[PDB]
RNA sequence: UCCUCCUAAAGAGUAACGGAGGAGCACGAAGGUUGGCUAAUCCUGGUCGGACAUCAGGAGGUUAGUGCAAUGGCAUAAGCC
RNA sequence: CCAGGGCUACACACGUGCUACAAUGGCGCAUACAAAGAGAAGCGACCUCGCGAGAGCAAGCGGACCUCAUAAAGUGCGUCGUAGUCCGGAUUGGAGUCUGCAACUCGACUCCAUGAAGUCGGAAUCGCUAGUAAUCGUGGAUCAGAAUGCCACGGUGAAUAC
């Protein structure tokens, strides 16, 4: 790499809500908070809730309740 | 967003759609009730609705239980 | 202060700023807080970190702008593929609940270009 | 490096069972990953690119390549050898670094998150995505940006085929919806 | 007035109110040296991006380029940095 | 005579009205002051349930007594602090209540969500001289359900007419 031409390569510290902290490096700043991550993400779960959502017998069937 | 007590159909419709259930996918019911509700016991059927003038043929799926029979029929043609 | 769909704002009243998200109005701001205990006059930034992610979650309770937008296109795609009243108007652009669009429905039917 | 010893521990020997392998290295890796951010809006504002070099410079760990105009089409009012883009190819131990903030903390920040598509193969193992939002990546602050400033991600690998290559991306733990 | 091809009959040269095109400049780098690099055009994927910008891979081979009209030549590159 | 559809249809132009574009304003809490009317195959107290439209039960009154019915602008405090913003409400999605055999064409109202145009309007044009204009609320006729329209009632209440 070329001297000084780059910005700061500083090692900060980052973590989710869930508590997950990991090392990385990047040009944030003094260090990192985040909301969500890979191992926490509702990516396996949020498929899940996207392909079940028809259905109108069953809801038809609140009314009628017989 | 009406009738909570009992969803609406004709005692004409429901008494010929049901003696049409047991002997098959039989003619298309030529029928004027465009207020009856849809349930899960007529699906299948080819049931024809008046617009005004003719007859339109539906076919019913499973999702059209809320809607009635006369959303389908379009009653003012515009070009 | 970056809660579930993007929400960053500053300086504004907590209930007041909730309504940004989309899926959350007035009303249902107002459960959100009375279930995380944050008082409504308070600012954002005020407001700790510690109680930011006791609302992310309560937020989370109601399906909210990532779910919401393809829920509420679903359900207008199944009237538009129907061939129901309901879709024809959507079809065109043209008012569903039967206004008068004879003369008004501008906002509807779309700018008055000729 | 955590990846880069994930894969000269895991993800080798895991490779070796699916294609079963007669040499060590007969297996595909990773060559580099290019952030190619091609703006095109440039041609009024020269500093619109000037802006972009910070954008790159602050998701990756260097400053980025300004990439000139290679022909003269008339299609979009570029003469020959203009500045229209800019791209970041990552090489080495610190293209790692950024393979992880990508995966882990970068691709749960995408907004309306569903899923990456399988299908987006060149056909030989060099997978590439884009991206509309730079928001995705901490480090930019989100409010002293004025342009929403969207990329695209190549990942160029030594596969011989997009199916091989696919597995071996599928170790490192991607959505593929 | 000058330059390129044919006419022009395989050295040179060779006419017509013959068939076809240009020039009366430019550059202090577009010169010299050293070092390094080499295209066009298609196929696939990829934010805006779309026939055509930019990026990554593959085919392909100099059909690219040579400041300028054409001829000859050029990778040992005369082409590009 | 009957069932269904149309009278509500839609690239468009015009008339009459309601609501807005906000800070003499919005939102939240507390709170004061009316007149005129209507009621029985109705008005429907009180109480219970429901975020709510409303549902159950339900006295009193064909009436200066009972009900519709808590008048609202107005006052005090807190907040928003000039932004398309807590202004504005169209449109749309889901879920509902009432009416009526039946609410899809095409009823009203409510809850949640989405949140538009609009930042005071060109030429031109309209109404008004007083308790009028301007503004706020209420009632009635029509009516099984269904008005920003019509009729009527009161509250605050200008400026100017050389």
């Amino acid at each position: 790499m070329k001297k000084d031409i780059h910005p700061k390569y500083e090692e900060i510290t980052a973590s989710c809500s869930c508590g997950n902290v990991m090392k990385i490096r990047s040009t944030v700043g003094h260090d990192l908070n985040l909301d969500v991550c890979s191992k926490c993400h509702p990516f396996f779960t949020g498929k899940q809730r996207d392909v079940a959502t028809g259905g109108r017998v069953d809801r038809f069937n609140k009314r009628f309740n017989i | 967003r009406s009738l909570k007590k009992g969803p609406f159909i004709d005692l004409h419709l429901l008494k010929k759609v049901e003696k049409a259930v047991e002997s098959g996918d039989k003619k298309p019911l030529r029928t004027w009730s465009r207020r009856s509700t849809i349930f899960p016991n007529m699906i299948g059927l080819t049931i024809a609705v008046h617009n005004g003038r003719q007859h339109v043929p539906v076919f019913v799926t499973d999702e059209m239980v809320g809607h009635k029979l006369g959303e389908f029929a379009p009653t003012r043609t515009y070009r | 202060a970056r809660i579930a769909g993007i929400n960053i704002p500053d300086h504004k009243h907590a209930v007041i700023a909730l309504t940004s998200i989309y899926g959350v109005g007035k009303t249902r701001s107002k459960a959100i807080l009375a279930a995380a205990g944050i008082a409504e006059d308070v600012k954002i930034s005020e407001l700790s970190e510690g109680q930011i992610d006791t609302l992310r979650d309560e937020v989370a309770k109601f399906v909210v702008e990532g779910d919401l937008r393809r829920e509420i296109s679903m359900s207008i795609k199944r009237l538009m593929d129907l061939g129901c009243y309901r879709g024809l108007r959507h079809r065109r652009g043209l008012p569903v609940r039967g206004q008068r669009t004879k003369t008004n429905a501008r906002t509807r039917k779309g700018p008055r270009k000729p | 490096a955590k990846l880069h010893d994930y894969y000269k521990d895991e993800v080798v020997k895991k490779l070796m069972t699916e294609f079963n392998y007669n040499s060590v290295m007969q297996v595909p890796r990773v060559e580099k990953i290019t952030l190619n951010m091609g703006v095109g809006e440039a041609i009024a504002d020269k500093k619109l690119l000037d802006n972009a070099a910070a954008d790159l410079a602050a998701i990756s760990g260097q400053k980025p390549l300004i990439t000139k105009a290679r022909k003269s089409v008339a299609g979009f009012k570029i003469r020959q050898g203009y500045p229209i883009g800019c791209k970041v190819t990552l090489r080495g131990e610190r293209m790692w670094e950024f393979f992880e903030r990508l995966i882990t903390i970068a691709v749960p920040r995408i907004r309306d998150f569903r899923g990456l598509s399988a299908k987006s193969f060149d056909g030989r193992g060099n997978y590439s995505m884009g991206v509309r939002e730079q928001i995705i990546f901490p480090e930019i602050d989100y409010d002293k940006v004025d342009r929403v400033r969207g990329l695209d991600i190549t990942i160029t690998t030594t596969a011989k085929s997009d199916e091989e290559g696919r597995a071996l991306l599928a170790a490192f733990d991607f959505p593929f919806r």
